[PDB]
């Protein structure tokens, strides 16, 4: 027999990381992958996801074909597992990530990678800019405010103090880490879905700019 | 490094020499600066939360952004954040002058990766484009409320010197959500500032490469304006060099 | 390409230099010319359609040429 609960927990954590649904970062290992796959196999509920991932053992550079019922079942299973919302885009992201992991060879140093092979034609940032901007200009403003107005600043100093107390035990370091990684992962997902190369250089140039402004 | 002092009486030659290691004062200074910066940032975050409350929207932030129908509240929140950042850079400004338009995209072919909030004029007035799906995705991504983030000698010294102390729906998760929204709107505001003050071509070039931000902003930001929120920490991509080589 | 301007007071030597990138004005000019040409061509086409209507032929153009 197996500790299906522990298997499930490891599976959930690994799936979260490989679907970029959690900013949490931790070590992972072949033990964890095996936990995940065994849990999926044993669970009647998740047989479809098990089949999906098992198919990654092959060339894995392919788009699985599913009926609408199959896709709905898979999405329901994933959403029940992670308790969230989700998307077949996330399904494909997990498929690609797990395929890369399975095809990867045993190693001593965890392979740091970026998102790749999600959602055929490679598009540049410039082409995306042109097309998206044209479509946006086509779009019309859903709502607007008039000129001037006034920022509605709060006034209750006691209220501000209460909020300050409520937030004091929150570590700014952890909050900053979580926020930055959230933004980074969402940008990664957008790029991968768009099939446009992610400019790691410019993404880091953002922080370079932050530092260059700070130093002055 | 170190210093030393000598005491001596005018009429006598018996002098007493003492030596001081500046590391202690360095620790004092670093702790003071860290505490001051933490207090400033928490004050700003609380102020942002408080003004959003002043708007008096019943739902919480994430629910607001999930409710696709109520574009009114999305626009209100976005504009309020943008104006707050604008004032934080120009405290004397409490409005935004020119009226503002808003649109909430709903599709990938309508959204631009890496710039969920952007700006474009209709040749008469500026329109702000919002990627509500992306905002929802960011604010919904599960956050880590457990792991910690980070010279060992000064680390130990701070550990042993500094102390610790053992009805709002806000948890660290919601605080993180607010901070993420603020940072995103700050990025968008920097883009918009470069646009307004350097032309649409410069705005497009910045979108292509943010590096121009360095000069186009530090010319005015680092001197007259409160430092960027991100300035609180130095950020970096894990395994950046190998990733670049990839 | 680019240009720059210098402001200075007659009695003072404190001068302020600003730089301009002509690409913005180039975009303005190109958009203006494109719009003007589009308007001219559409005006001519509308005028042509209108005079053909003035001839007052019942059928549409393609039907006319098919008959």
């Amino acid at each position: 027999l197996i500790n299906m609960r522990r298997y499930r927990n490891a599976a959930r954590k690994l799936i979260h990381h490989y679907s970029l649904n959690s900013t949490s970062s931790t070590e992972y290992k072949i033990s964890d992958v095996v936990m995940t796959m065994i849990f999926l196999l044993r669970s009647e509920k998740y047989h479809s996801l098990f089949k999906l991932l098992e198919t990654t053992f092959d060339d894995y550079t392919c788009r699985p074909q599913m009926t609408q019922v199959q896709t709905d079942t898979l999405l329901d299973a994933v959403r029940s597992l992670l308790e969230m919302t989700i998307d077949l885009t996330t399904v494909d992201i997990m498929r690609s990530s797990f395929a890369r992991c399975f095809n990867s060879p045993i190693m001593r140093y965890a392979k740091i990678v970026l998102l790749q092979n999600v959602a055929d034609k490679r598009t540049t940032l410039e082409e995306l800019l042109i097309e998206r901007g044209e479509k946006i200009q086509m779009l019309q403003p859903q709502q607007y405010i008039n000129s001037g107005t006034e920022i509605p600043f709060c006034d209750d100093a006691e209220f501000l103090n209460r909020l300050l107390k409520h937030i004091d035990p929150y570590p700014l370091s952890r909050m900053y880490y979580n926020a930055a990684n959230t933004m980074f992962y969402t940008t990664m997902e957008n790029y991968a879905v768009s099939n446009c190369k992610f400019n790691i250089e410019d993404y880091n140039n953002i922080f370079k700019v932050m530092e260059n402004i700070r130093k002055h | 490094n170190k210093v030393r002092t000598v005491t001596e009486i005018v009429n006598s030659d018996e002098k007493i020499q003492k030596t001081y290691e500046l590391a202690e004062f360095d620790l004092k200074n670093l702790s003071s600066l860290e505490s001051y910066e933490t207090l400033k940032i928490k004050l700003a975050l609380s102020k942002y939360m408080a003004m959003l409350s002043t708007l008096e929207m019943t739902q919480p932030l994430l629910e607001i952004f999930r409710n696709k129908a109520d574009t009114r509240q999305i626009a209100a929140v976005v504009f309020s954040t943008l104006a707050f950042i604008h004032n934080r850079f120009h405290p004397l400004v409490t409005n935004f002058t020119n009226k503002m338009e808003f649109v909430v995209t709903e599709t990938n072919d309508t959204s631009i990766p890496g710039e969920p909030i952007l700006f474009t004029e209709n040749e008469g007035v500026l329109l702000c484009s919002v990627d509500r799906p992306s905002i929802v995705k960011m604010l919904s991504r599960e956050f880590d409320t457990e792991a910690l983030v980070n010279n060992c000698n000064v680390r130990i010294a701070k550990t042993f010197g500094a102390s610790k102390r053992k009805d709002f729906s806000i948890t660290e998760v919601e605080a993180t959500q607010y901070l993420t929204l603020l940072l995103t709107v700050e990025h968008a505001y920097l883009h918009y500032y470069i646009f307004k003050n350097y032309g649409v071509f410069e705005y497009c070039k910045s979108l292509t490469d943010h590096s121009l931000f360095t000069n186009k902003l530090r010319s005015t930001m680092s001197t007259k304006t409160s430092n960027l929120l991100l300035s609180k920490f130095k950020f970096t991509i894990e395994d950046f060099d190998k990733i670049n080589s990839n």
